[PDB]
């Protein structure tokens, strides 16, 4: 129902909890709600 | 300013890493992700990664004025119980993990 | 039931429709400006102009709700009409729109007034807020047309136009409800929705089904228009918006509520409270209001699967843009529910909205469409593809007695002016109406013949209320006729239309017969060249007087010119081109620049875009009213355009050709054209 | 026909709609408190 | 002087009509608990 | 029918309760008068 629809969605929990992240402080670097700042490298890797 | 002064010191030492690790990795491609734009607007490439991981499926991510975390997820994720794999919901198609 | 959630009550004042709570409301169907013809600076003052009057009567109570609808037109009827030619043409047509758009745009702001013995002055004081405020809005939107629904008689028992709006917003389908004693919502919704168990998507009976994006940008907006790339699509759909404006002390707490919990957090981000701190000292300097919005698209697909698959294709239309598409697999009902206006409570997800990302995500621009239906005479006389691949829904009675009926057509002969002046006249025969027709050339004289009527060309060797008669006559020694015969009729200019002064006497004796004879019954005059009669001394000052009955009347003077600089827009000239409802401007290689925009009033950027069509491109520019698109009526294989069009264009050995097999036939059911048919391309080969 | 002379007092309809209803919950809460107060008595009579 | 981002909310979001009515039930609960405090009282006399 | 066939309904329906609730008080209060008498 309309009513149960809006109850039930109240109940539900967000996945916003399980994802720790935040404003680019820098162009290359990204925040953390925990303050634990990242970067991540694109590797093309060694032939083997 | 103190948090200011944890963002500076983090930021220079995360630099310094990433200067030092592009310059060990020579001989691997050795490409930084960082911010690309797109159309008058600012989008996020490293956003993109971080979204194929938790969407499964590579969506451009723009950067706007709210929080990375709240817009980040697209794709209903639906872990099983009592079960080994997982179901995600989403308009393209429905991935199971 | 679902009474529950529409909350209309009952109609007041005959243009505000009351509510539970005691929320008079108010309709207005927009048509949006041209966004594709104005050029940049265009659009920010519009921005700028609706801004004004949005903060000038700015107050708690307002509320806006803005709705586009993508409506597959089926009040198109395809009419029937007897003559030949005309339904060769018509249907053949008919047949090059397959697989083209026939989704046409329609844009409606609903303003809504809630208040936060003497009940009876303050019902009063409460009605006028409403009047005031519509008042208002209408002297604003004086530029881009805006039809205050209301009320209309029929047959002894009134409908509110207002509730059929509502009504198509919850229906989907445009139902004709009546003004009875009961409360509107209780028999409103004749088409109940229903929704999915678990609500991924909805599903409502004529079977359509819906499925709804959430939209919601929390940042300023780029550009002015950000949601024109839906404009054009492969799905109906809705798309909505409300705003309701926070009074400036709200404002300034919940500025100040964020800014602290922006402060308030492990990692600084210097960028995002710097510009917050900004935007609230924007906010008592830069005068604009905010309030709480949120935005909802309902696309319609047949299957699950297409909805699916539209879904998809507008998240990535608007990824194009740096907007991101929150899918909704839950809280649909919510969402849908809120759609109606008034409905504050379902709004799945408020957010605090500047009122100029506000305008920017929802300006009235929408494609040049018409109105199908509903004209004076009928349905729409015809329609023509447009570049940007939209439909237009041509009429000749717009305007700003009668609407306007009067058409200018600018361009040279040669550039087109021959296959659209006879495809116009072709299918304004499905009215029927009386034709009188004046060609510089023989051209006319070919399509003419194609038609019920037979033209009357003039040639060497065969010419009480009548004291006017008589008094005219005078004016001249100072230097079949009927419309019984049949109903359709043309005479030659070719003849005087060099000559210094042989003209005016003769067009002072023809419009006496020709206004006479039907005299209210149906005109839609047709000059090639409305320049050379007007230069008499007696004839520009009748129809000066008289162009107001003869409005009054059917009567509608399809006025062309091959040069409007040659026109030259003399004194008494100037009240003929400027009553002109509807201007079709054709490609002119050669314009005067000063004389063309001044003369028009043509904008610069739309004078931009008739240069652009250049010389020999078969396009032209339609500006109805205030608005303006780059329709082509190009005749292409997908295969009798050859053939229509080569009946349709007038040459002298084409019309020496017409006169001699008309004169020999005697009994032909216009089966002359299948000799004409190859009699001409023979030659030119 | 007179059309809106109809509608004309569905206006004043709602009015006193409102007055009316507004009117029963002040007397709902004069009964109510007046039952509480009275019930009061009878209770710590009954005591 | 609304003075408040939540006030405003609620009095976007409440239902005035419905309000009163879920006044009047609960008017009528608590004098329907006032009968029952007074039949206890009537019993504990006799 | 409308909104006055509603204003006219509770205009009664709470008549209803009204008699009621005084009913009620009227058969209690004798009550009381009538034991204790």
């Amino acid at each position: 129902g309309a009513i149960e629809s809006r109850k039930l969605l109240a109940s539900e929990t967000p996945v916003g909890q399980f994802i720790p992240y935040s404003h680019h402080v820098t162009d290359t670097i990204i925040s953390t709600k925990n303050a634990e700042y990242l970067s991540v490298w694109k590797i093309d890797g060694r032939s083997h | 300013d103190q948090k200011k002064h944890r963002q500076e010191s983090c930021i220079k030492a995360l630099e310094d890493i990433n200067r030092t690790l592009g310059q060990s990795f020579k001989r691997y491609g050795a490409e930084l992700l960082s911010v690309y734009e797109k159309g008058g607007h600012a989008f996020s490439a490293p956003l993109e990664f971080l979204a194929r991981l938790v969407n499964g499926e590579h969506i451009p991510m723009p950067i706007c004025r709210d929080r990375f975390s709240d817009y980040m997820a697209v794709n209903r994720p639906m872990f099983s119980k009592w079960g080994e794999v997982g179901e995600l919901r989403s308009l393209t198609g429905l991935r199971r993990f | 039931p679902v009474g529950q959630f529409i909350p209309y009550s009952h109609h007041v004042t005959d243009t505000i429709i009351s509510t539970k709570n005691a929320e008079y409301l108010s309709v207005w169907k927009i048509d949006g400006r041209s966004h594709q013809s104005a050029s940049e600076a265009d659009v920010f003052q519009w921005i700028r102009e609706l801004n004004n009057t949005l903060r000038g009567i700015s107050s708690a109570n307002l509320s806006l709700w803005t709705h586009i609808v993508r409506r597959r037109v089926y009040e198109y009827p395809d009419a029937e009409f007897d003559n030949v030619f005309c339904r060769q043409l018509d249907e053949k047509y008919r047949e090059s729109f397959t697989g083209y758009n026939l989704m046409v745009n329609d844009l409606y702001l609903t303003v809504v007034y809630r208040p936060v013995d003497q009940k009876k002055h303050r019902q009063e004081s409460c009605i006028k807020a409403l009047e005031d405020i519509n008042r208002t809005l209408g002297q604003s939107f004086k530029r881009y047309g805006a039809e205050l629904l209301s009320v209309y008689e029929k047959g002894g028992h009134a409908f509110s136009a207002p509730l059929e709006f509502l009504a198509r917003l919850v229906n989907g389908e445009h139902i004709p409800m009546p003004i009875c004693r009961d409360r509107f919502s209780d028999y409103m919704a004749v088409n109940r929705p229903m929704f999915s168990k678990w609500g991924e998507v909805g599903e409502l009976r004529s079977l359509r089904r819906f499925g709804m994006l959430e939209i919601r940008e929390y940042d300023d907006a780029t550009e002015p228009g950000q949601l024109n790339v839906l404009l054009e699509s492969d799905y109906e759909f809705v798309l909505t918006h409300s705003f309701s404006v926070l009074s400036r002390p709200a404002a300034k707490e919940y500025l100040q509520r964020h800014q602290k919990n922006l402060i308030d957090a492990r990692d600084v981000a210097t960028d995002q409270i710097e510009e917050i701190d900004e935007a609230l000292n924007q906010l008592i300097s830069g005068h604009f209001v905010m309030g709480e919005h949120h935005c909802t698209l309902t696309v319609y697909g047949e299957t699950v699967q297409q909805v699916r698959d539209n879904l998809a294709h507008a998240s990535a239309a608007m990824l194009d843009v740096a907007v991101l598409p929150k899918p909704v697999d839950l809280a649909l009902e919510a969402g849908y529910w809120a759609q109606l206006p008034a409905n504050w409570q379902w709004r799945p997800r408020p957010a605090p909205i500047t009122s100029l990302n506000f305008l920017s995500f929802s300006p009235f621009h929408n494609f040049m469409s018409g109105k199908p239906t509903g004209n004076p005479w009928g349905p729409a006389v015809t329609i023509l593809k447009t570049v940007s691949g939209t439909p237009l829904y041509f009429n000749f009675h717009a305007s700003k007695k009668r609407l306007l009926g009067n058409t200018m057509l600018i361009g040279q002969s040669s550039s087109g002016k021959t296959v659209l002046l006879g495809f116009l006249l072709a299918q304004a025969q499905k009215f029927k109406p009386t034709i009188v027709a004046f060609d510089k050339d023989r051209g006319m004289e070919i399509s003419i013949r194609a038609m019920g009527g037979r033209y009357l060309p003039l040639k060497t060797g065969e010419p009480h209320a009548n004291l006017i008669f008589l008094k005219q006559f005078v004016k001249k020694l100072a230097a079949a006729l009927d419309l019984s015969t049949h109903q359709i009729y043309g005479f030659d200019i070719t003849e005087f239309l060099d000559n210094p002064e042989a003209r005016t006497p003769v067009m002072m004796y023809l419009l006496y017969r020709t206004e006479s004879m039907i005299d209210g019954r149906r005109f839609m005059y047709v000059f090639d060249e409305f320049w050379k009669p007007l230069q008499d001394e007696y004839f520009e000052d009748l129809a000066k007087n008289k162009q107001k009955t003869i409005r009054k009347q059917n009567g509608i003077f399809v006025f062309a010119t091959q040069e409007p600089s040659d026109a030259l827009e003399s004194n008494i000239a100037k009240t003929l081109i400027q009553q002109c409802a509807t201007y079709i401007f054709l490609a002119n290689p050669k314009a005067d620049y000063e004389d063309y925009t001044q003369g028009f009033k043509l904008t610069d950027s739309e004078f931009e875009l008739v240069r652009g069509l250049g010389e020999f491109s078969r396009r032209f520019l339609i500006k109805q009213g205030d608005q303006s698109a780059l329709a082509e009526m190009n005749l292409g294989k997908f295969r009798d355009f050859d053939d229509e069009l080569l009946v349709l264009s007038g040459t002298p050995d084409n019309a020496e050709i017409a006169e001699s097999i008309i004169a020999e036939v005697g009994d032909d059911p216009a089966v002359w054209l299948p000799i004409f048919l190859d009699r001409v391309k023979a030659e030119r080969s | 026909e007179q059309l809106k002379s109809y509608y004309e007092e569905s206006r004043g309809l709602e009015r006193d709609l409102i007055g009316e209803f507004v009117k029963s919950r002040k007397t709902a809460w004069r009964v109510a408190t007046a039952s509480g107060l009275f019930g009061l008595l009878g209770m710590v009579c009954g005591i």
